[PDB]
């Protein structure tokens, strides 16, 4: 992904302030209640049968620890995102069976999360920034179908 | 297909805009022209620089269609019929920019109503927001 | 959203296929399984060789469910309930799934009745699987 | 795209066969039937506001004939279809702006057509191998994206 210097800082300065214990499990927890289908891929999880079971469940908030994680690995490797998502690319695709179309839902989820977070300071260019990167991260993960 | 809990929480979360509709519906738009200027050519005729006029009109309908939209929850292929007409005979709009409006106007919410855009309103309107980019993409007259 | 023109196509290119019903479903399932092997996960507990009685079999509860929805099509949230609380509810199946069982039944269709598969009638067959595919994959109750 | 012996011969097979003048028309006039919005790309061709008009159209027939060669250069560079398609790939992105999923959308188009001319010929592993084909052509297609 490519990104002006302007969008490179717009959004580094926006996800140094980002509460790393809550965005990734609201993203996460926000995939499964708005798609339903995901919880399938997440059966070990336990209790994801209401929203409030969703949000308040450990493993949703562990594992979206964990996935915030790689969209932070992400950002960090901009130039080369295939490279970042090799072997994650191979767990999804050959191993958890999940359809790309979900990567570009987990990243549009991720950035509602990112704009109820930040409010007013998730200016139209700061998602269109965020957009970029997203994109880059769900394509980048589908790049083993590729 | 909306539940029953997604035409309340709808009505709900689009009657606590109210006022702030066209302005909500403003920056969807404006929120769509950045981050997918491909969406862009289908206004070619408007000015869409910040603060416009003209983006701040449409804004407006698009808000007033959505409001129309709630209200007949229950019947929007014949009360956004003249709708589906525009942007599916007319325009032959491509129901991926139904999405990524859909998208913004949910970015929107979020973050100009925190303490109402829950998962699931976010889920309800994102259901909603499907059902009217459907019928305003399909050719059904 | 289905127009009249549709809802008569569907009706017509469906009440065609008859008593071959079961076995153009077995092979929609067959088609599906083998062009993509994911669709596969949904059925560990089947045996899904060919000539297998449980696609057959399977087969043709897919086509009576199809046919129900053909003769109900202005009903199908209610008539297909049941089938929406098994996919949307119980199986949580992936609506991609849905567009590739879809596309396999459209094949199968243009395979094996050439002369009813025209131009018009893939357009609203597609636009019914996709409705019917709506309904199955949304939680409405 | 990898394909075995056994379906690339299936694959060539069927595809010597191909009527070149109605193919390729059939599956262009067929996505601008089944996939209306399409129509917005295609209007320097004139008359496409009912089935027979675009089925009968000689731009849609031309140019449906010019789609269908594309996908033949595709399945003689199957191990390089980035390549083969980046400067298609270009003006699709670039030059056009066609959503990526449209690609797909013809793909499959395609499909319906040859099985519809092939009839009982185009078996399930048949139908299998060119969907690897037009899932490895769509997605050539969309790598300026990528
Ligand atoms: C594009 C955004 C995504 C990213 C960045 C992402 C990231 C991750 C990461 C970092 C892991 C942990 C890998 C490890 O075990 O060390 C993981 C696991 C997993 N992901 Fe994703 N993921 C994404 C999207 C998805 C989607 C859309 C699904 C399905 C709906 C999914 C399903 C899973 C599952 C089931 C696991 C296994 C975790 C477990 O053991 O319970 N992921 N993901
Ligand atoms: C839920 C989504 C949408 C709604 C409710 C909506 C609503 C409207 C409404 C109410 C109008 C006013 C036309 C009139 O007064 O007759 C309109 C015009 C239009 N819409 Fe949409 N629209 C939506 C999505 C889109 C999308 C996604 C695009 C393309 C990116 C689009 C492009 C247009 C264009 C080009 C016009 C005509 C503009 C003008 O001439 O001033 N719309 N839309
Ligand atoms: C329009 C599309 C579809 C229709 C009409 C349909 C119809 C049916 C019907 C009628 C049943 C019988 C269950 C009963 O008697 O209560 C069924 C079962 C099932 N369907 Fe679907 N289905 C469709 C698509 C799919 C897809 C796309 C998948 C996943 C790839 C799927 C997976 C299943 C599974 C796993 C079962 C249970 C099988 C068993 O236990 O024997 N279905 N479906
Ligand atoms: C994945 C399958 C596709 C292939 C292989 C394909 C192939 C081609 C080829 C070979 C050309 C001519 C390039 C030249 O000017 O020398 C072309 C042009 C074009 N394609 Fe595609 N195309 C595909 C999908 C699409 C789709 C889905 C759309 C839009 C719905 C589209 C819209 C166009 C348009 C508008 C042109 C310009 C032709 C003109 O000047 O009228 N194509 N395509
Ligand atoms: C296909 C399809 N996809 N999405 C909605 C349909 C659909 C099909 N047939 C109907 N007769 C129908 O009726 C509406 C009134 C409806 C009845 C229900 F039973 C449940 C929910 C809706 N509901 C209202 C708005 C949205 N969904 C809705
Ligand atoms: C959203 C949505 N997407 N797709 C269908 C809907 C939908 C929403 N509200 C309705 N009230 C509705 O009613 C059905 C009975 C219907 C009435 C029409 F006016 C036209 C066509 C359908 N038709 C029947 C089956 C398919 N489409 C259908």
């Amino acid at each position: 992904v490519h990104l002006t210097p302007e969008e490179k800082s717009a959004v580094t300065a926006l996800w140094g302030k980002v509460n790393v214990d809550e965005v990734g499990g609201e993203a996460l927890g926000r995939l499964l209640v708005v798609y339903p289908w995901t919880q399938r891929f997440f059966e070990s999880f336990g209790d994801l049968s209401t929203p409030d079971a969703v949000m308040g469940n450990p493993k949703v908030k562990a594992h979206g620890k964990k996935v915030l994680g790689a969209f932070s690995d992400g950002l960090a490797h901009l130039d080369n995102l295939k490279g970042t998502f090799a072997t994650l690319s191979e767990l999804h695709c050959d191993k958890l069976h999940v359809d790309p179309e979900n990567f570009r839902l987990l990243g549009n989820v991720l950035v509602c999360v990112l704009a109820h977070h930040f409010g007013k300071e998730f200016t139209p260019p700061v998602q269109a920034a965020y957009q970029k990167v997203v994109a880059g991260v769900a394509n980048a993960l589908a790049h083993k179908y590729h | 297909v909306l539940s029953p809990a997604d035409k309340t929480n709808v009505k709900a979360a689009w009657g606590k805009v109210g006022a702030h509709a066209g302005e909500y519906g403003a920056e969807a738009l404006e929120r769509m022209f950045l981050s997918f200027p491909t969406t862009k050519t289908y206004f070619p005729h408007f000015d869409l620089s910040h603060g416009s006029a003209q983006v701040k009109g449409h804004g407006k309908k698009v808000a007033d269609a959505l409001t129309n939209a709630v209200a007949h929850v229950d019947d929007m292929p014949n009360a956004l019929s003249a709708l589906s007409d525009l942007h599916a005979h007319k325009l032959r709009v491509d129901p991926v920019n139904f999405k990524l409006l859909s998208h913004c106007l949910l970015v929107t919410l979020a973050a100009h109503l925190p303490a109402e855009f829950t998962p699931a309103v976010h889920a309800s309107l994102d259901k909603f927001l499907a059902s009217v980019s459907t019928v305003l993409t399909s050719k059904y007259r």
